[PDB]
């Protein structure tokens, strides 16, 4: 993703 | 008209009047004027008859005072021959036709004064002279 | 005439055909790999990277990326190669004739649509395209106006509710469970029985693995039960060197960690409560008729027995009163891409493309505001 | 002006459609008009109108309808009532239409001499007469080389059978003979009994256009005749409203049951199937089916099909009516299946000759395929319905296909065929009370010929001004295109409608509603019913039309599932089966789409073609010989798009007349001032006198072209001069009658 997850 | 003239024509009146009341019928009114000269429509005698119904026209008598008015009114050549070039183009008209026409169109007349009209004016073709014809009728 | 091409990336395998028939003519993993080992033959025609079912066949050698993951476009580069690897190689179209229709998960990031849009009108010329949720086309798949839409493929799951066409969408959930990182997981438990599968290969054996063998437990607890009281339960499969791995409560514990995401450790509730609490998120009058049509999307419900786990643990949390029904039509792992099939052929929908006059008048952020 | 004291005009009668008057006194402009009749009435002039003035009595029983002065429904009705009864002459032109009244009686008008009299003239020639129209066909032919269409419209019972007939016999008469005429003739039972319906109009109305191409060799002489089909309405075979029946050929059918070969059959009664039970109607007056059954099986014996076929035919017809009883048993909102050893079922797996097991799958399962992967699911009780009357369709579409390609076996001969004059029996524009996706399709089909109609004579026209030297931009044209377009452009009815079919829980309703929000303001020719939710109107070249969407998405859903047809095909009992079926996107289309592919092969065949026209008018609803009902006359000119054809020529210059014509007519007209020894001018002179403006009138080469007004206006003058004449004539004959008189009164 951005923040939060990984992607 | 004169006096000569009104004498004249109730002496024609009076020899048309067939009960010697020195009167005649309004439907012989038309009749006396065209022995009298006058050439008007049958609407021409009605309108100066005041278009009279069929039972007074036939049963009310008029004496010659009351008829005079009447010719008065009704009496107050180039567009006959056109009318009869109508009918034409070696200047004849075919009997057949001619009966036809006068029995059918306009004013109606009956086949019998037709044929006395026509008698001896037409020829072995069968063709009338319109010229001579009219020139005959209003002589 | 010209008919849309219909594509959905989802994760783990792409899905694309012509839209107006029943199934899609191309179908294969949105994988790239690259070959990692020292060549040493002179002339083989060794290549830069292998798309697809290309991929697979070579994974020995090859390290196995995948773009998408958790339904984030995570490399751009590689995913311009899957989609030109299927329109000239999969579908032999040229994509300038034939206008496109794109598929994607509900709140994912804004910029995935404007880079999927701008790659779409700039490198391949599509001349109108739209983007579509895909929780709404599975309605379209089966059939409904009506119904409370539980999706789930590789990467992400998601639950959205829809009545009579008005989506609602206060109310969508989503969820990062779903399909690769039960894998992840069925690796882990693996290891506890002394089999050891590290590679991106065998990532792919594991997968194979698990829709071969795995099944959702009507009770965990009783059927824990049985399986250590039993060898009854116990089933084997043949890895393709032909050694030969024999697999027991594991094959329904991997499952499970839909219900109890816990075992992978998430903070979230499993998509039973995920699912319960989108309807609670509904106004009081319409819940009936979202209880009476329950529709399951993508592969990863393909589990033997999820239906009446769901349809049983539901109906144990739902007031008592009520029909709870499951819809789990067989055909459910494409649904996504028949419904997406179905709308592209509707009339009234030729007038939902962007054109590709209206992005160059507004660039790609027209996509917000014209797509849902 | 207009009107005058002792005019003639036409008033509305609620018995006779029209009423003639004379104008008791002239016009004054304003309200109220005094009136005699045939006797004496008041009569208002306000809702401005005037009431239709008419014509001069030597125009009316003219041969062409447009050499009226005034043209209107009462004149034409007039022209047409006069000479039916009078004349006893059953054709007339209209333009270049030719109109055809059914007498219902023999004429001898058809013997072999008036068919070589015919021969060889051009039309303007000779008395109206069929034998004209085949003549011209033959002639344009044989000149320019390009094959000829002659199509034959109106309510079937009209008379476009005996019209063809006639034709045919025309061309065997005159090019010699291969004895075409009596084998097509006696075709025509085995076509009607597949293609003719009860209707609540009618009977034996053909549901389909039948044409029929006559060859011709190098020497223009009979190589033989081929026969093609279009517009099958098909949906006629699984459902039917009140008082409809299926085509004949079912009833025929359930009529032979008792015979010894058809027990085989096990057939039922004509009401206990549900495809021919539902319309409510079994027996019909005057007809014995089970005996049109033998001329039906002559018919087929005749034209060479051997009872080894009939019998494949009758035991497929069997198959479809057994196949209408299947029933479904829902065991699920989403999936049915068939209750244990269903008795029609069975009876339908033992005449076709499949097992029953696979027919009871393949109807409650519908089977998908993926490329490495196939999935079989069930389906709702609603689709197995509408799948189970999609395959009865499409058996019984593919039988009729191939019982006319075995009629073409029997009628083509050997010789390559030079050219070919053609002949279309068709249906005409049609309404009724309540009107559906049949009279939907039979309307547009309708539309499209009405275009080519319109064109065709546009396109004579502009030939025929630039004949008489005159500028085209006089020429005016009309177009059904804005309607066409809203039936059938993307976002039309049929798109829509189409549309709701692959829609999820589409419907009538939703349906509507969708016309509604895409038309109701936005087009001007569609129109929202005032107090109704479920119709919509069309403002058709004709008349405007009310359709009722109630049916529709149940009649245009068509689907065929491959697995149903592909147990079919495999089918050994019986030679006939996989041959109709031997033969993948079109068994997915729906029926208003395999309608509007079809009418546009027909109107390829047709626009390649040049046309000739015949309109057929059923004068009486009771087949009385030579009587006459203007009620219905008035419906079927309509119906056959004459009086729009009248409405279209009336604007314009819808009268010609020939400058000696003319002139012999109305030397009575004009003086010796103004005759010339040119005619021609002398014509433009009296016409530059006696009508005021040149917008009403045109001179070219050979022909005057006037104003539809203008004539009778000219016959008004001339006949009033001509009494006028006569008048001043015979009452100087009687003044010298009278004058006569006098003298014998004097004697
Ligand atoms: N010119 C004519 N001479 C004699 N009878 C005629 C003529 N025109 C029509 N008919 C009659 O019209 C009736 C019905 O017309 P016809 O077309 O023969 O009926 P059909 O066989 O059902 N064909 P159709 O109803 O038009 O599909 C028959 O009884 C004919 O005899
Ligand atoms: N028959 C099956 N049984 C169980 N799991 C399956 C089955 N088929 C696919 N899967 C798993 O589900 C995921 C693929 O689901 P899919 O619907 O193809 O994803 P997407 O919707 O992103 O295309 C993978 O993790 C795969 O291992
Ligand atoms: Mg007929
Ligand atoms: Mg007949």
């Amino acid at each position: 993703w951005x923040a939060x997850c990984p992607a | 008209f004169n006096k000569d003239q009104l004498e004249e024509f109730k002496e024609a009146f009076e020899l048309f009047d067939r009960v010697g009341d020195g009167k005649i019928l309004y439907s012989q009114c038309g009749d006396v004027m065209r022995a009298l000269g006058q050439n008007p429509t049958n609407a021409e005698v009605l309108k100066v008859l005041g278009n009279p119904k069929s039972d007074e026209l036939k049963s009310r008598r008029v004496d010659f005072e009351t008829f005079l008015p009447m010719l008065q009114a009704v009496a107050k050549y180039e567009d006959y021959l056109e009318g009869f070039r109508v009918f034409d183009g070696n200047g004849k008209v075919m009997g057949a036709e001619l009966r036809h026409v006068l029995t059918t169109l306009g004013e109606k007349m009956t086949e019998e004064e037709v044929e006395t009209v026509l008698a001896g004016h037409e020829d072995s073709n069968g063709c009338i002279n319109y010229e001579a014809f009219l020139k005959h009728i209003l002589s | 005439e010209t008919t849309a091409l219909v594509c959905d990336n989802g994760s783990g395998l792409v899905k694309a055909g012509f839209a107006g028939d029943d199934a899609p003519r191309a179908v294969f993993p949105s994988i790239v790999g690259r070959p990692r080992h020292q060549g040493v033959m002179v002339g083989m025609g060794q290549k830069d990277s292998y798309v697809g079912d290309e991929a697979q066949s070579k994974r020995g050698i090859l390290t196995l990326k995948y773009p998408i993951e958790h339904g984030i476009i995570t490399n751009w580069d590689d995913m311009e190669k899957i989609w030109h690897h299927t329109f000239y190689n999969e579908l032999r179209v040229a994509p300038e004739e034939h206008p496109t229709l794109l598929t994607e998960a509900p709140l994912n990031p804004k910029a995935n649509r404007e880079k999927m849009t701008q790659i779409m009108f700039e490198t391949f010329n599509v001349p109108a395209m739209y983007v579509a949720i895909q929780a709404v086309l599975s309605l379209y798949a089966s059939g409904r106006t009506t119904g409370i839409v539980l999706d789930s493929g590789d990467g992400v799951t998601h639950n959205v509710p829809i009545y009579e066409g008005y989506a609602l969408p206060h109310a969508i959930m989503r969820l990062d469970l779903a399909g690769r990182d039960l894998t992840d997981y069925l690796m882990k438990i693996l290891t506890e029985r002394g089999y050891s599968f590290v590679t991106t290969a065998e990532r792919e054996i594991v997968r194979d693995i698990k829709e071969k063998l795995c099944y959702v437990a009507l009770d965990f607890e009783n059927e824990m039960a049985t399986a250590a009281s039993s060898s009854s339960l116990e089933k084997s499969y043949e890895l393709p060197d032909g050694q030969v791995i024999t697999i027991g409560n594991e094959r329904f514990r991997c499952p499970e960690t839909l219900f109890q995401p816990s075992f992978i450790g998430m903070e979230s509730a499993g998509i039973h409560e995920t699912t319960y609490n989108s309807i609670m998120k509904c106004d009081i009058d319409i819940r009936k008729d979202l209880y009476a049509n329950n529709v399951m999307s993508g592969g990863t419900t393909m589990y033997p027995g999820i239906a009446d786990r769901m349809q049983k643990e539901i109906t144990a949390l739902a007031p008592s009163t009520m029909k709870i029904k499951i819809i789990a039509p067989p055909e459910r792992k494409y649904s996504v891409w028949i419904g997406g099939s179905i709308l592209a052929s509707l009339s009234t929908f030729q007038q939902m493309w962007i054109t590709k006059q209206e992005y160059d008048e507004a660039g790609p952020s027209i996509v917000h505001r014209k797509c849902f | 002006e207009l009107y005058t004291k002792y005019a003639r005009v036409w008033i509305p009668d609620p018995e006779e459609v029209w009423k003639s008057a004379e104008l008791l006194k002239d016009y004054k402009p304003d309200k109220v008009l005094q009136l005699r009749l045939e006797k004496d009435l008041e009569y208002c002039l306000d809702p401005k109108e005037l009431p239709p003035l008419r014509n001069p009595d030597i125009l009316v029983g003219e041969n062409d309808l447009t050499a009226l002065s005034y043209l209107h429904e009462p004149a034409v009705l007039h022209n047409l009532k006069v000479r039916f009864i009078d004349s006893k002459l059953i054709y007339t032109y209209c333009g270049i239409v030719l109109v055809a009244i059914n007498p219902y009686e023999q004429l001898p008008i058809y013997g072999e001499d008036i068919i070589n009299a015919y021969s060889g003239q051009n039309m303007g020639d000779m008395d109206p007469h069929i034998f004209a129209v085949a003549e011209e066909a033959y002639k344009q032919m044989a000149r320019d080389e390009r094959n000829q269409s002659i199509i034959v419209s109106g309510e079937s019972g009209a008379g476009k059978t005996v019209s063809a007939k006639y034709a045919m016999r025309y061309f065997a008469t005159v090019s010699g003979s291969a004895n075409v005429e009596e084998k097509v003739l006696a075709s025509n039972p085995i076509m009607e009994s597949i293609g003719n319906a009860k209707t609540t109009r009618n009977d034996n109305s053909s549901r389909f256009g039948k044409y029929i191409e006559i060859g011709f060799d190098k020497r223009y002489r009979i190589i033989g005749a081929n026969m093609r089909t279009y517009l099958l309405e098909k949906s006629r075979v699984v459902f039917q409203a009140e008082e409809e029946r299926n085509y004949h050929i079912f009833y025929q059918l359930c009529a032979s049951a008792a015979l010894p070969e058809f027990k085989t059959l096990r057939l039922g009664n004509a009401n206990y199937f549900h495809y021919t039970k539902q319309g409510g109607s079994p027996v019909i007056d005057g007809i014995d089916d089970a005996k049109e059954m033998v001329n039906t099986r002559q018919a087929c014996t005749l034209l060479g099909i051997s009872d080894s076929y009939q019998m494949g035919i009758f035991r497929i017809l069997a198959g479809i009516l057994h196949l209408g009883n299947v029933e479904f048993a829902s065991r699920d909102s989403d999936s049915c299946a068939i209750p244990p050893k269903h008795d029609p079922l069975t009876i339908f797996c033992d005449l076709m000759g499949v097992d029953y097991e696979e027919m009871a799958h393949w109807l409650c399962h519908r089977k998908l395929a993926t490329a490495t992967e196939t999935y079989i699911k069930p389906i709702s009780k609603l689709h197995a319905i509408n799948a189970r009357d999609a395959l009865a369709k499409h058996i019984y579409a593919n039988l009729f296909n191939w019982i006319v390609d075995h009629v073409n076996k029997a009628l083509h001969s050997t010789v390559k065929q030079h050219s070919f004059i053609g002949v279309l029996d068709i249906y005409g524009f049609e309404t009724f009370e309540i009107n559906s996706f049949e009279q939907f399709c039979i309307n547009y089909a309708n539309e499209k010929l009405q275009q080519q109609f319109n064109m065709h004579v546009f396109k004579l026209e502009q030939e025929e001004y630039m004949k008489e030297q005159i500028p085209w931009t006089l020429i005016d044209f009309y177009d059904n295109q804005p309607c066409i377009n809203l039936i059938e452009a993307k976002m039309g009815v049929l798109d829509l409608l189409d549309e709701e079919c692959k829609m999820p829980k589409g419907s009538d309703d939703t349906w509507a509603q969708k016309l509604y929000n895409t038309h109701l303001n936005k087009c001007a020719l569609f129109e929202k019913p005032r107090l109704s939710n479920k119709a919509f109107i069309i403002k058709h070249f004709a008349d405007k039309v009310e359709y009722q969407c109630e049916g529709f998405l149940e009649k245009n859903k068509d689907t065929v599932y491959e697995e149903q047809i592909k147990v079919l095909k495999s089918s050994k009992k019986f030679k006939l089966l996989p041959e109709l079926f031997q033969d993948s996107k079109e068994h997915k289309k729906t029926v208003g789409h395999q309608f509007r592919n079809s009418l546009h092969l027909l109107m390829e065949t047709l626009n390649a073609t040049t046309p000739h026209y015949v309109r057929c008018i059923k004068p009486n609803d009771f087949k009385f010989p030579f009587t006459f009902d203007e009620k219905r006359a008035v419906q079927q000119l309509r119906a056959c798009g004459v009086l729009e054809t009248i409405r279209i020529s009336a604007a314009g210059f819808p009268s010609r007349w020939t400058y000696q014509e003319f002139f012999s007519r109305y030397r009575v007209l004009m003086k010796q001032k103004d005759v010339l020894s040119d005619r021609k001018q002398t014509c433009k002179n009296v016409l530059e006198k006696l009508i005021l403006d040149k917008d009403k009138y045109q001179f070219g080469k050979t022909k005057i072209f006037f104003r539809a007004g203008q004539v009778a206006y000219l016959e008004k003058i001339r006949a009033d001069k001509l009494r006028a004449a006569c008048i001043r004539i015979q009452k100087t004959i009687r003044g010298w009658l009278m004058r006569k008189k006098y003298m014998r009164m004097r004697r």
